């Protein structure tokens, strides 16, 4: 099937792996931000989740926005009262990149509760473009997840949703997740979702695609399992709410497994 | 950069997003094309089409894709600095209208287009607007994909992207019949249509509407069926009334073209997206075993 681009899936994968290294933010940027914190960012990311559901945006769009933000804040000091401006602008750009029918700028000004003017949103848009130098085609967790789903035999909707959901949980917490590449988070998330619903584990065919064994995914798998378990108690819930819906097969209401058996 | 080192030479074109000039770097002598994109600084900001073009071309470094050399910023304008190429394939075919276009030049150009395209697909970029006016040649026998205005970075597997894509004449039949998912093939179709047009110098399927576009393809290639194109009869915009046209002989369709040409063309114009040749595959095709790079 040409929708799985047989003659390119490998060349593409190889490239995303090389490009995800190049779009990677600085792991300890928040330490160097004198006035913003992993918690503040968590609130921002969580709010972007809400925005994505109110405007019915692709999950890829949310992922791109968070990429934009993290790189932006790897390069620019920003005060707390401007954090949201950065967020809004990144979501705007992500939407223009990725959506068939992005929301109008007006709509983005509406959701900050007129915290900012339209003009601030647009000037921040330009600044964010300049900072990133227009390198917007970022490989996301999702872009790896979809490629990994192809190894399922057969596909299971619950595995797909749960892995998507686990991927979005990671967006929220820069510590620890900024230290994992997307393709690593994506794997951990897929292994962990598949283990949960079926009992199976990271396919050997994906080992052969990715070069990632369970040994190599263990650190990330550990962090993510812990996120899954503490998820009901997190300060940020928008993602849990999102994945209660029938749209995503209610995977967030699924109880996590207690041990991963090495 | 700075717009003070550019001396404007002439307007080489225009578009919904701005005017294209030919320019000369006063300091280096380099001749460029400048795309000036106006910024809607109080309303809509930077156009999504520019955001895609710049971002994507920033990633596509290949000798058969047009080179974005720089993006110069103001508060109020964005200037794209491109390599200047002498003309487009459309202009060339129209000027080769009587002399004709030599076969080895056709083969060269197709080969290059396929090399350029295979790079896009290898980098998860659809072009979605291949047509002669978007293909740039120079004086040294080179051709390149240009105008990434309507291009899109894609995921594996693909998802529903904008349907309003590809000039009608170069629009693949899966878009016409209104399917949810399209992929790398839609680009190949276009190049097929381009291949044919380089040979005959007439457009292959010049339709004046959608239903018309479909009829023109079906008369020439035979009305598809479930044994040619499984899934066709269940397509959204499929209509069982379609007349049942006998497939035309490729030696009527493209008389000048050799047996290998006709083979490659047919594989490019396959009804089934899944069976249509890849750019990567087309490069091996025996039509190219003797390719050279002549100058126009
Ligand atoms: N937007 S930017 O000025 O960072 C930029 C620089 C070089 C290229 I090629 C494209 C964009
Ligand atoms: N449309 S575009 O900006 O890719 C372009 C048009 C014409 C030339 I000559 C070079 C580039």
């Amino acid at each position: 099937g040409v929708n799985e681009v047989p003659d390119y899936h490998e060349d593409i994968h190889t490239y995303l792996r090389e490009m995800e290294v190049k779009c990677k933010p600085k792991v300890g940027y928040m330490k160097k931000q004198p006035d913003i914190t992993n918690s503040m960012r968590a609130i921002l990311v969580d709010w972007l989740v809400e925005v994505g559901e109110e405007y019915k945006l692709q999950n890829e769009t949310l992922h791109l926005a968070v990429n934009y933000i993290d790189r932006f804040l790897s390069s620019m000091s920003v005060l707390r009262g401007k954090l949201q401006l950065v967020g809004t602008a990144a979501m705007l750009l992500a939407s223009k990149f990725e959506e068939i029918y992005p929301p109008e700028v007006a709509e983005f000004v509406y959701i900050t509760d007129d915290t900012y003017t339209k003009k601030q949103v647009l000037r921040m848009e330009h600044l964010v473009l300049k900072v990133l130098a227009f390198d917007l085609a970022a490989p996301t967790i999702n872009q790896f997840l979809t490629q990994y789903f192809l190894h399922q035999q057969p596909a299971n909707c619950k595995v797909e949703s749960l892995a998507m959901f686990l991927g979005e949980l990671s967006l929220i917490d820069a510590d620890p997740y900024l230290k994992y590449l997307p393709s690593v988070i994506a794997a951990a998330a897929f292994h962990l979702a598949l283990y949960t619903v079926t009992g199976q584990s990271w396919p050997e065919s994906l080992v052969q695609k990715t070069g990632y064994t369970l040994e190599t995914l263990k650190p990330c798998l550990l962090d993510l399992h812990q996120t899954y378990l503490r998820a009901p108690q997190h300060a940020q819930q928008s993602i849990r709410e999102k994945y209660k819906n029938s749209k995503y097969h209610g995977v967030s209401l699924l109880n996590p497994p207690e041990t991963l058996n090495v | 950069g700075s717009m003070e080192n550019f001396q404007k030479v002439e307007k080489i074109g225009e578009g919904t997003y701005g005017v294209v000039y030919k320019a000369r770097n006063k300091l280096t002598g380099e001749v460029v094309a400048l795309k000036k994109i106006r910024l809607d600084t109080e309303t809509e900001g930077v156009p999504s089409t520019a955001i895609r073009e710049i971002s994507l071309l920033k990633e596509l470094n290949h000798p058969n894709i047009v080179k974005l050399l720089d993006v110069i910023h103001t508060e109020n304008k964005l200037y794209l600095v491109f390599e200047f190429l002498h003309q487009d394939l459309k202009k060339f075919m129209d000027a080769s209208a009587l002399t004709g276009i030599p076969l080895p030049l056709i083969k060269s150009y197709l080969f290059q287009l396929l090399q350029g395209l295979a790079f896009c697909h290898s980098h998860r970029v659809l072009h979605r607007d291949l047509k002669p006016q978007n293909l740039l040649i120079n004086t040294e026998g080179a051709i390149k994909l240009a105008d990434f205005g309507l291009a899109r970075a894609f995921g594996v597997p693909v998802r529903t992207y904008t349907h309003e894509v590809v000039t009608l004449w170069y629009r693949a039949p899966e878009i016409l019949l209104g399917c949810k998912y399209y992929s790398t093939a839609v680009d190949i179709w276009s190049l097929g249509c381009i291949f044919a047009e380089m040979v005959t110098r007439r457009a292959l399927f010049p339709g004046d509407s959608e239903i018309d576009q479909l009829f023109r393809i079906f008369r020439t290639l035979g009305t598809p069926d479930e044994v040619v194109w499984p899934g066709v009869t269940s397509m959204p915009d499929y209509k069982p009334s379609f007349p049942k046209w006998a497939r035309q002989d490729f030696s009527k369709v493209v008389p000048p073209l050799d047996e290998d040409g006709r083979s490659l063309l047919s594989q490019m114009l396959h009804y089934d997206p899944n069976k249509r040749i890849s750019a990567k595959a087309a490069l091996a095709h025996p039509f190219f075993q003797d390719v050279t790079k002549p100058v126009p």
